[PDB]
RNA sequence: CAGGUGGUUAUAACGUUGGGGAUCCACCUCUUCCCAUCCGAACAGAGAAGUUAAGCCCAACGGUGCCGAUGGUACUGCGCAGUGGGAGAGUAGGACGCCGCCGA
RNA sequence: GACUGGGGUGGUCGCCUCCAAAAGCGUAACGGAGGCUUCUAAAGGUACCCUCAGGCCGAACCGGUCAGAGUGU
């Protein structure tokens, strides 16, 4: 589970997200990617299920990178609890990200056996997804 | 140990309120102030 | 921290108090390791009014001596000019020595400050 | 340069070499006075035996 | 349970109270501020608390020099 | 006078020991001066013993150091235009055990020279800790070569 | 080692131009370089195919409709960030002195050879 | 200040030269007699040419001080290195003259 | 041939390479007096023994800093992206200052 | 006694600083963080003179590259 070894502050005021991603929206460091189509909380459950799946595929071959860390803390108040009286107990942290953001790159395998491994790491997140390869690749070899 | 000082020795009278740390300065502050009465300048002593 | 540097702090500590008009223009003096130079500047303008030098001057061999002479001067320049008060800049020098024996004779001479 | 903190009897001292005619002259700070100062197996066994 | 927050002081009403254009008398307030976010120049004062205030009548000058170091002035007559 | 009369007589290192040799006596390497330091953290009369020490062992007072945290922890004594450029010539006649004096430069030329004893001191648990600042275009070794002191490995 | 391309001259500035230019399926781009103020114009996406491509296509002869012709390489390029579509391109004007630094493909120790058009210092590309 | 070794100013030459590393008392009394000073005379009375007279004797012989300290060191060195009874005893800390153990160190 | 003192927010700074010297500046020489620090290193004084080596000035250098378009994009006002405003970063490039007064 | 996502329990009640605050000022929550209920006879005034902290080399001292230090709290 991705989290950061220490914090400045226990608490973050859950802010808002805008537009699409401006950064981090081109395959750097590899060859094939998936890109987020909506805005969401990547949560550290979900990425780490993703890329065990992305990993049990392609065998042990290729290199697979995560380019999203969850650095926000949450919290949830339990039940029974009114509303008022302060934050709630933390429940972990999440990655905010738009739309256009790049998620998970693969490096050294073929075409197909990445789109695979891309789409079953795809059909274990929360937001619809988008498969890329880098605009210079060439198609055979 | 910072408490009230009072600056006298005037010629009614002159006098001046100020403050000090006793346990810093146990001695007795004596510094020289304008006097209204006498207008010149006139050594005071705490009380 | 060269002595360039040094006397450039000095000077710049000097001026944040002490500035010239032409009612009391600036008396700024350079040292050098031989002669003196004086010069009397009006700073709203950048220009100078009066000024003086050792350079074609000498009478005795000591630069103290050399120093009252170039105030005395700059007190009959700066009165054939028309002034009369000035304010002085030490220039980041010590205000003794021959700075000390400048101002002095320029005392002596006019420009009562 | 500081008159009095400097120590005093800096006289001139000459040092002498006891056992190597060297003099010299100083100010050591101690008609100059006198200090005085004063500054394998098988060749064995052929011995033995041979 | 409970918060241990809750605490807040009272607003200063910091700020720039004559802006540059403006006519300014003698006295007038021109900056309050905490510490020399702008510093004074010609005939402007500066208080004890860092208040800018005129020494003059005119107009309110702010300018920029080496370091983009701001001051305020005051240009009379 | 001192060394100083033979230094400038000499001046050989613009020729005989060559470089620099710009017509200018001007970058001939010269020593600036000669700085004597101990340290101790036993403070506290330890202070006020090792200031006698080496003000007996320089000729002139050694003021204490201070620790900056506020204490006089150390004692230090600079010398210049007079120690042999007395101290150098007073220093050439001592020995301490056996020889082999160091040769580690500093960069720009500077024989710090730690002496663990202080009894090898004509006049006099201490130190020495001395030093030479030397202008040496401060040359590492070529100009730092201007020493007349024993020196190991030649 | 040599694309051809040509473009219609472009005059209208600001996203309003923009947008209308690529609502009609075409790319605004800039030529500048060397001496002489830059070229605006507008390429069209099927026109350009030196940017889905393997190798670093050297040498793009530009004939510019309101401008004369130029020979340049590529510059910049801006890509939308969800659609992943070409939105403006900038080309260099490679001249015969003042050499430019690219990019050129390796093999295995080898590379595509960039001595005409471009005079030296080429970098890399594909490092790894 | 002898052989640079400080000696007990006060004290008899036939003892007060056995302050020296490499020189006991028989060798003292062997010293002073080849040189010709009396043995019962104190240091701080020995005259210069005395001192310098005694100061020869223990040169040209009598192997003192670091040179002995640097044979001694070098001898052990030997003998450890070597890997004999002897130098593996001395580097283990055992008896190696024919003392037993197990009843004294 | 160099010095002093100012305006202009480093396009002005830093740096590397090379060259100065009748006097101008400087390094440099010595502490009796003024004055100062454990130390004439700094500060202060005394007048000319030698140096252009260093400071300083000049010239070349686009090296580190600094500045910086056009085009596009982000964002945004109008209660609709129809109609207006429009970055930041980056890329072309620029830049080894420009104007005064005094003295020689 | 009051506040209070019913009341009670728990917490809080005056002042200072940051964020919430939407590029003037102002602006709420039992929103997020911390402090105060003093101190200095010099830690006040003025003239003059200085410049921290960090990395490296040598062995508190030397050397030259460099706003991090301090400003009682
Ligand atoms: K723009
Ligand atoms: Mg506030
Ligand atoms: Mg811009
Ligand atoms: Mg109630
Ligand atoms: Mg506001
Ligand atoms: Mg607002
Ligand atoms: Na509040
Ligand atoms: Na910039
Ligand atoms: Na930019």
């Amino acid at each position: 589970m991705l989290q950061p070894k220490k914090t400045k502050f226990r608490r973050q005021q859950k802010g808002r997200m805008k537009g699409f991603a401006q950064r981090g929206n081109q395959l750097s460091f590899g060859s094939f990617g998936i890109k987020s189509l909506q805005s969401k909380w990547i949560t550290g459950r979900q990425i780490e299920a993703a890329r065990i799946a992305v990993t049990r595929y392609m065998q042990r071959q290729g290199q697979v990178w995560v380019r999203i860390f969850p650095d926000k803390p949450i919290t949830k108040k339990g039940e029974g609890v009114r509303m008022g009286k302060g934050k709630g107990a933390p429940e972990g942290f999440v990655a905010p990200i738009t739309p256009g953001r790049i998620i998970f790159e693969v490096e050294g395998v073929p075409y197909e056996i990445a789109k695979e491994a891309l789409r079953l790491a795809a059909q274990k997140l929360p937001v619809t997804t988008k498969f890329v390869v880098r605009h210079d690749y060439d198609i055979q070899n | 140990l910072e408490c009230t000082e009072h600056k006298e020795s005037g010629m009614g009278i002159s006098r001046y309120i100020t403050t000090k740390n006793r346990k810093n300065t146990t001695q007795r502050l004596e510094l020289k102030k304008y006097n209204p009465i006498l207008r010149r300048m006139t050594l005071h002593k705490e009380i | 921290v060269t002595k360039e540097q040094r006397r450039q702090k000095i000077k710049a500590r000097v001026r944040g108090k002490i500035s010239g008009t032409q009612e009391k223009p600036r008396l700024t003096v350079f040292r050098s390791n031989k002669q003196i130079y004086a010069q009397l500047i009006d700073d709203i303008a950048g220009r100078t009014l009066a000024s003086a030098s050792s350079l074609k001057l000498e009478m005795t061999g000591s630069k103290k001596e050399i120093a009252a002479k170039v105030g005395d001067e700059i007190a009959k320049a700066a009165t054939e000019a028309g002034i009369s008060t000035v304010v002085f800049d030490r220039n980041g020098y010590l205000f003794h020595g021959r700075i000390k024996e400048l101002a002095d004779a320029a005392r002596k001479g006019g420009l009562k400050f | 340069m500081k008159k009095g903190i400097h120590p005093e009897n800096y006289r001139p001292v000459v040092f002498k070499d006891m056992s190597n005619e060297d003099i010299f002259i100083t100010r050591s700070t101690m008609t100059y006075p006198l200090i005085k100062v004063e500054i394998g197996r098988v060749d064995k066994f052929m011995s033995r035996y041979g | 349970g409970s918060s241990k927050n809750g605490r807040e002081s009272e607003s200063k009403r910091l700020g720039v109270k004559v802006y540059g254009g403006e006519m300014a008398k003698a006295g007038n307030i021109l900056v309050r501020q905490r510490g020399t976010v702008h510093h004074p120049g010609e005939n402007v004062g500066i208080g004890k608390d860092h208040t800018l205030y005129a020494l003059k009548s005119g107009v309110v000058v702010f300018t920029r020099k080496k370091n983009d170091r701001s001051y305020v002035s005051i240009k009379t007559e | 006078t001192a060394n100083l009369k033979k230094d400038y007589q000499e001046r050989i290192v613009p020729a005989l020991m060559k470089q620099f040799g710009y017509t200018s006596v001007m970058q001939v390497p010269v020593l600036k001066k000669i700085v004597i330091n101990q340290g101790l953290g036993m403070a506290k009369k330890i202070i006020d013993v090792a200031v006698s020490e080496l003000t007996a062992i320089t000729g002139q007072k050694a003021v204490p150091t201070v620790s900056k945290k506020k204490m006089p922890i150390g004692v230090m004594v600079t010398l210049r235009r007079e120690q042999m450029y007395r101290l150098v010539r007073i220093a050439l006649p001592r020995i301490r055990d056996f020889k082999g004096i160091e040769s580690k430069l500093d960069g720009r030329g500077n024989y710090t020279l730690g002496i663990n004893e202080q009894i090898i001191f004509p006049e006099i648990i201490l130190g020495m800790n001395i030093t030479f600042v030397t202008s040496a275009d401060e040359e590492g070794y070529a100009l730092l070569k201007e020493f007349g002191l024993p020196f190991k490995n030649a | 080692k040599t694309f051809q391309l040509t473009g219609t001259p472009r005059a209208e500035f600001g996203k309003k131009a923009a947008k209308a230019i690529r609502k009609e399926d075409q790319i605004p781009a800039v030529l500048y370089g060397g001496k002489g103020e830059g070229v605006n114009f507008i390429v069209s996406q099927d026109a350009v195919r030196n940017l889905i491509y393997s190798p670093e296509i050297f040498l793009v002869e530009l004939t510019v409709e309101g401008s004369g012709s130029y020979k340049a390489i590529l510059k910049e390029i801006q890509f939308h960030p969800v659609t992943d579509r070409i939105i403006h391109i900038d080309f260099l004007q490679v001249t015969d002195e003042k050499p430019v630094v690219m990019e050129v493909p390796v093999v295995l120790g080898h590379a595509e050879g960039v001595k005409a058009g471009g005079k030296l210092s080429l970098e890399m590309r594909k490092l790894k | 200040r002898i052989v640079g070794v400080d000696l007990p100013q006060n004290k008899r030459g036939f003892i007060a030269l056995t302050y020296i590393y490499g020189i006991g008392r028989s060798s003292a009394i062997t010293i002073l007699d080849k040189a010709g000073v009396d043995r019962d005379i104190k240091v701080k009375d020995w005259s210069d040419d005395q001192a310098a007279a005694i100061r020869d004797v223990i040169g040209a012989g009598y192997k003192v001080e670091g040179d002995l300290r640097s044979e001694v060191q070098l001898n052990i060195k030997r003998l450890m290195d070597i890997g004999c009874y002897r130098g593996i005893r001395h580097r283990i800390g055992l008896p190696l003259r024919g003392q037993s153990t197990k009843n004294n160190a």
